[PDB]
């Protein structure tokens, strides 16, 4: 019943509306399994000509992958292999959040390459995640 | 004397043991242990025979057993009576064997292990038959006992697996017991076997189980072909679901083979082609393959023949089995030099042969053919030939005759050509021509789609061993 | 002998095997993610070429 | 001690037999498409790495 | 069309090609993940030794 | 929206067919090139299977790779030939 | 009774057998619970199927020699397949070489090659040598004129052996159809024209009526007093166009460059 | 040996040579399927025929053919058809090939109908030999002693009366322990299998009534069900439960539990 909100926000041309998007898709639908939000946010992800709009989603997939936490780093070891400096900060955000809750070591073992990453703000968001 | 034999025989057969054992229950990898169960034939045929023949039942008696004892005790009595030292106290011990379990765990009885070892056992029943090489009891007895048991087991994934290897044997022994000796209960037996089969087709298709799909398909469309009933293996092959899914190569040349018989004699030699020159690359070459390429390289030579085409003079003499590819060294030349009265006389000698190899039906309709390719090297020499011309070429009674014969061929397209009654000549019509058409647009339709099927098939193999590789530990 | 029961798979799989089934629809999910992940890439290779 | 050659649960696994392939067969079913699924997933991971 | 049948019959011996180097490279790995199990034996020896 | 336009005459070159002069041309370039670089391609597999994959690298020329040459070559050929036959049908069915 | 068709055809009146025969079967119901129906022979039940034998046998001789086609057809047909396995592997009658060489000429006579193979290929393991050939070279022989495409020798093939007629009349009328009409699809693609001299001698015709009867069957038209198996091309020709099966078929230009592309694009 | 004559005397007209022929065929109806998979419509023909009373038996012939060759849904329609000696099957194990469609084809139609109206039991679009099947697979569910069997079946269709009588039965403290660990277990499947809303509320409304109901439980599941729904009103009535019986320390455990779970 805001998935009307939500195709309004992501078809906007500011770069604002579809990051707030994302957790749109992320809050509406959050630790339950919808097809909708997952399916969106991926393809949010990838397919956008801004770098802002990447970062959000991946934040938001954790949102919406709450309670099934042990399920994110299959999905966003793609997405922390990256060639997108802003896709990289997200997933490690995303890792974050999602296995917060509790110790999850397979989650460690995929921040460990983006602890070491030479870009400045992967290393800034993955010094945080582990700690969570 | 019989302990010593007898323990060290075991010893060799319970290292074995332990390699089924650890992947039947950890749950199946599907492709790897059925290649392992091949190769573990070869060597238990070998230790069966040597060490004494009640090895076998010590061997038994040791290892968990809920009953399965007594199977193998009857079957010791046909061979000759043995049971001294494969009792307790000299055929028992609990200890090292996790494939008995402990002396503590066993008292407990919150283990189970009489399964999956009892599968097996019969392996070794079935053995016994086959290295013996004997019938009488043994025929009845193993399919008697055995079977009941796979229909008391609930059908698992990694039990069905293992009991496909079971079936090879009692439809072998069957046969081969039925050619044998006449009589009426031989004739009733084979009813019942069939049917069992087809029982447990459908069984394992709910479960899923490819191994057990594809063997029992295979031994019963032979028992169709040697009855002669086209009528019901075309039913077999038209439900439709025979597996590539998890099978061996050999298990595809063997069906090949049998489509080839039946498409062929329904008059459709096209297709029949096409399975056979697949049979025999999809099999393996070797001289424990000899049987296979011996009969595949004839049918198929056979099925040119039927077509119009002559199998290559090349072919017969490059073959290192050009003995007894006599016949069709003969046969090939008949043909092609459209001489009747050679055709008569060639299959006159080597009627047995062919008869043998189930080759002879062919060659009652390659009597037809005889006439069909001698008039394609008429119409391949001549464009215009009067009628009179062809009568006393080829010695044909009349020239209202020829002009029938003509007509059939010239329906399907072989030849063709058109006749002129009227103006008394046939005149030759075939000229090609056919880039000015468009047909090629048709060939080359094909030629991309078989590329394709290529470009498919390399991708969704390659990445799949890769897979397991990253995932298991290294070095 | 033995010591087994029927009882506890049949449960298993009402039970803890629907929660599995959750996971494998999210696998599918996956599957089509990483299609027009794939052709996103295959657009950017040639306008780094370019 | 324990025993389950005289059935468990007092021969209620007896009754259970009968019914057991109906829930094992769906099961079958939908493990056979995931054995699909989960290589055709890794398929297009690989490529997509190479991308 | 003729020239481009020739073209996608060279491909398919090149896709080919990937998939026989993929197969070396899994037969070999077979190989080491088989090395690891005899490897520990050795590395368990030498801590009891010293 | 402005940008991206840039006439009419953007959507109407991909019914616009060249000269078949010059197609006929292109394809034969190709089709030598092709066996030229098989032919490279060639010595590649010469053995190559000699020890640590750099040293074949270089020795090979697996750097500036001939599979990977064959392969660009291959494809723009291949798919240049499919819109070419395809514009030409759309051709036919539509004007006449 | 089981006894009152016996009689009636030794008689050698058959008319009076088929109104007998939905009777008989109701009685053919307790020979059949009085035999295991060949999965259980035992020398008990062997004795019991000998005399159950007898009865099958003399039912199926008995409509083809029931004089009228009509009466013929029907009735054999139901009882070709009935003593088929009601008989172990074809018999330990004597009446045997006739009725195996009657279900061959059956086939023929309907023209299925494909089906007549499928029933050979059965028969050819118990008759080949243990038989031979004494009347069952009348269907084989027949086979092979018209492989061959010696429609002439199978034509005389048939006259033939009504100098040898018993009851091989009720397929003769109807194999000397299958002959004339084989003859006349294949000359489609031989010929452009007969006279109607020329027409009558090639395809066999006997009255000159016969000429032009069966030209409106095959749909050619007389012009001239001429035949034209060109218009039959023609006519074939129209079908085609009335399908909607053909766009994808034979396949538009334009379908085939889409085809090989979005392969690629997968 | 083969089928071949006993079809040879269907073609044939005369009722009681048909009727053997009909019950010949069915003692070998697996037997020697492969030639009878080719003149079945004949067999379908003496079913639509009307006075034979052997119709039933010309279904039943019908729909073990189609099972074999894998036809489930001709299989099924014929199956539900022949209306006897299908209640057989649901006693053996190679033969749940047919019983388990049915199942499945039952959950699959139930689904859809709920959510065009939550009652519609007394509708007639879920034929009544299928919901026989159903209904009788439940029973043999709960008689295994497990109700997570009756639960999860009937939770799938979106069936909740086979949920509530699983449960009244379940009902009569056989060990009240026992009762109220099948009520966990309820709850905890509902919410993650069904990811419908429609389906998963009514399960939780009906559960935390048969805990109300009975006169002692573990107050731990109530506590549960009440923040799941987020509903004021139910949480008024968990109170005055409280009230009525008294005592302190188990009131205040229970709210304790409910300030941090729920929401604001």
């Amino acid at each position: 019943l805001a998935d009307d909100l939500i195709t309004k926000m992501l078809a906007s041309d500011e770069s604002l509306l579809r990051y707030g998007g994302a957790f749109t898709i992320a809050l509406a639908y959050a630790g339950t399994g919808n097809n909708s939000a997952v399916k969106r946010l991926l393809h949010v992800a990838v397919s956008d000509s801004n770098d802002d709009v990447r970062r959000a989603a991946v934040i938001a997939l954790g949102f919406v992958l709450l309670r099934d936490y042990t399920t994110v780093p299959r999905i966003v070891q793609l997405l922390s292999k990256s060639h997108n400096a802003h896709v990289r900060c997200g997933t490690a955000f995303a890792l974050g959040i999602a296995c917060a809750g509790k110790g999850l070591q397979s989650a460690i073992d995929v921040l460990d390459p983006l602890t070491k990453d030479p870009v400045d703000f992967v290393r800034q968001a993955a010094m945080i995640a582990l700690s969570m | 004397l019989h302990h010593s034999e007898k323990k060290y025989a075991e010893e060799d057969q319970v290292q074995e043991l332990l390699k089924v054992l650890n992947e039947i229950s950890k749950t199946t990898l599907t492709l790897d242990p059925r290649y392992i169960w091949r190769s573990l034939k070869d060597l238990s045929s070998l230790r069966n025979q040597e060490l004494l023949n009640a090895e076998t039942l010590c061997f038994t008696v040791n290892v968990l057993y809920p009953d399965s004892s007594s199977f193998k005790k009857n079957l010791l009595k046909f061979i000759t009576s043995n049971h001294k030292s494969s009792v307790p106290g000299s055929a028992e011990l609990r200890n090292s064997y996790p494939a008995s379990f402990y002396s503590v765990n066993t008292e407990k009885k919150t283990i189970e292990v009489t399964a999956e070892i009892n599968c097996f056992m019969h392996l070794l029943v079935q053995l016994f038959l086959w290295d013996s090489k004997e019938l009488e009891q043994l025929v009845e007895f193993n399919r008697k006992v055995v079977i009941p048991n796979l229909l008391c087991y609930y059908n698992l994934r990694s039990l069905n697996l293992i009991n496909a290897k079971l079936w090879f044997y009692i439809y072998l022994s069957h046969e081969t017991l039925a050619r044998s000796s006449e009589e009426i209960n031989s004739d009733n037996q084979n009813i019942i076997l069939r049917s069992t089969m087809m029982k447990f087709l459908k069984i394992a298709s709910l479960k899923h189980d490819n191994e057990t799909k594809a063997m029992l398909i295979n031994l019963i469309l032979r028992d169709f072909l040697n009855n002669g009933e086209v009528d019901s293996a075309s039913d077999f092959i038209s439900k439709l679901e025979y597996p590539h899914t998890d099978v061996s190569s050999s298990l595809e040349a063997r069906y090949f083979f049998y489509l080839s018989k039946i498409n062929a004699i329904q008059l459709d030699y096209s297709t029949a082609n096409e399975y056979i020159i697949a049979a025999i690359r999809k099999a393996p070459h070797n001289s424990k393959s000899l049987g296979f390429l011996q009969q595949s390289n004839k049918l198929h030579c056979c099925i040119q023949l039927l077509m119009g085409d002559i199998p290559e003079l090349s072919f017969f003499h490059q073959s290192n089995m050009q003995k007894s590819l006599l016949p069709y060294y003969h046969l090939t030349k008949a043909v092609k030099l459209g001489d009747l009265k050679k055709f008569t006389s060639t299959i006159t000698k080597y009627k047995q042969l062919l008869l043998k190899d189930d080759t002879y039906q062919l060659c009652v309709r390659l009597r037809s053919n005889v006439i069909k390719t001698g008039i394609r090297i008429i119409s391949l020499t001549y464009k215009k030939i009067s009628l009179r011309d062809i009568c006393l070429k080829l010695n044909l009674d009349s020239e209202q005759t020829v002009e029938y014969m003509v007509s059939r061929a010239i329906r399907d397209g072989v030849i063709e050509a058109k006749i002129n009654h009227e103006d008394g000549f046939i005149e030759t019509t075939e000229l090609l021509n056919i880039y000015d058409s468009e047909d090629p647009q048709q060939v080359f339709d094909e030629r991309i789609k078989f590329a394709n099927q290529l470009h498919d098939e390399y991708l969704v193999s390659m990445r799949y061993p890769e897979d397991k590789k990253t995932q298991q530990n290294e070095k | 002998n033995n010591n087994s029961a029927l009882s506890n798979v049949n449960s298993d799989i009402y039970f803890k095997l629907k929660k599995l089934e959750k996971e494998y629809e999210l696998l599918t999910l996956q599957e089509d993610y990483i299609k027009d992940e794939q052709r996103h890439l295959k657009r950017e290779l040639k306008r780094a070429q370019e | 001690m324990t025993a389950a050659v005289t059935s468990s649960n007092i021969v209620l696994e007896t009754h259970e037999s009968g019914i057991k392939p109906y829930f094992e067969q769906k099961i079958q079913e939908t493990e056979l498409k995931i054995r699909s699924k989960t290589e055709n997933v890794r398929r297009l991971e690989a490529q997509r790495n190479a991308l | 069309i003729n020239i481009s049948n020739n073209l996608q019959k060279a491909l398919t011996v090149k896709t080919n090609d990937e998939l026989m180097v993929i197969y070396i490279s899994n037969l070999v790995r077979s190989i080491i993940a088989f090395d690891d199990l005899i490897e520990n034996k050795i590395q368990n020896k030498k801590i009891q030794e010293q | 929206k402005m940008l991206m336009n840039l006439h009419k005459e953007q959507w109407q070159s991909g019914l616009k067919m060249y000269d078949y002069e010059e197609k006929e041309e292109s394809n034969l370039a190709a089709t030598k090139s092709m066996v030229k670089i098989a032919e490279q391609y060639s010595k590649r597999i010469e053995e190559e299977k000699e020890l640590t994959e750099e040293e074949l690298k270089t020795r090979y020329v697996g750097r500036q790779d001939p599979k990977k040459h064959l392969s660009e070559t291959a494809d723009e050929t291949l798919e240049n030939n499919i819109v070419s036959v395809l514009t030409a049908g759309v051709n036919s069915v539509a004007i006449k | 009774l089981t006894k009152s068709l016996s009689i009636a055809f030794e008689n050698g009146d058959y008319a009076a057998c088929e109104k007998l025969l939905p009777p008989i079967k109701i009685e053919l119901i307790k020979n059949n619970l009085l035999i295991p129906d060949l999965s259980i022979q035992n020398d008990i039940y062997l004795n019991d199927l000998m005399i159950t034998k007898r009865i099958l046998e003399v039912g199926a001789l008995a409509s083809i020699q029931t004089f009228n086609f009509d009466s013929f057809e029907n009735y054999f047909n139901q009882l070709k397949p009935y003593y088929f396995s009601n008989n172990h592997k074809l018999s330990e009658s004597d009446k045997k070489s006739k009725l195996i060489s009657l279900y061959l000429l059956n086939l023929l006579s309907q023209n299925n090659t494909t089906k007549f193979h499928s029933e050979l290929q059965y028969l050819d393991k118990h008759i080949k040598n243990l038989e031979d050939d004494s009347l069952l070279s009348y269907p084989i022989k027949l086979d092979r004129w018209l492989m061959e495409g010696s429609y002439q020798k199978a034509w005389d093939l048939l006259q033939s052996g009504s100098q040898n007629i018993s009851e091989f009349d009720s397929f003769t009328d109807i194999l000397k159809s299958a002959i004339r009409d084989e003859i006349a699809k294949n000359t489609e693609l031989s010929y452009d024209f007969l006279p109607l001299s020329n027409i009558k001698a090639l395809l066999f015709f006997n009255n000159e009526k016969e000429t032009e009867k069966f030209a409106l069957e095959r749909n050619w038209p007389i012009v001239n007093s001429k035949v034209y198996f060109n218009n039959q091309s023609k006519e074939k020709a129209d079908y085609e166009d009335e399908m909607m099966h053909e766009e994808d078929q034979k396949t538009n230009i334009i379908e085939k460059a889409m085809d090989y592309a979005i392969s690629i694009e997968n | 040996t083969t089928a071949a004559p006993l079809l040879a005397l269907l073609r044939e007209n005369q009722d009681s040579v048909k009727t053997y022929a009909l019950e010949s065929i069915n003692n070998v109806v697996d037997q020697l399927w492969s030639e009878i998979s080719n003149e079945l419509p004949d067999i379908e023909a003496l079913y639509d025929d009307d006075t034979f009373s052997d119709r039933e038996m010309a279904a039943l012939i019908a729909s073990k053919v189609y099972y074999n060759l894998g036809e489930y849904e001709s299989a099924v329609k014929y199956a539900l058809a022949a209306k006897d000696r299908f209640d057989i099957d649901e006693k053996s194990q190679f033969v749940e090939t047919i019983v388990s469609k049915s199942i499945e084809m039952y959950v699959q139609e139930a689904s859809k109908q709920y959510t065009k109206d939550e009652q519609f039991y007394t509708k007639d679009i879920i034929d009544p030999k299928l919901t026989s099947i159903f209904e009788r697979m439940i029973e043999k569910c709960l008689k295994a002693s497990e109700l997570k069997l009756a639960l999860g079946i009937a939770l799938e269709g979106y069936r909740l009366d086979i949920i509530e009588s699983a449960l009244k039965s379940k009902l009569d403290q056989d060990s009240t322990s026992e009762n109220v660990k099948i009520i966990n277990y309820l709850l905890t499947l509902a919410i993650t299998t069904v990811t419908n809303s429609k389906f998963r509320s009514s399960i939780l409304r009906k559960s935390f009534d048969f805990l109300m109901n009975m006169p002692n439980c573990d107050y731990l599941t109530l506590n549960k069900v009440v923040v799941n729904l987020n509903d004021a009103g139910l949480a008024l009535q968990l109170f005055k439960k409280l009230k009525e019986e008294n005592d302190e320390g188990l009131s205040a455990q229970i709210a304790f539990d409910l300030v941090s779970s729920a929401s604001q």
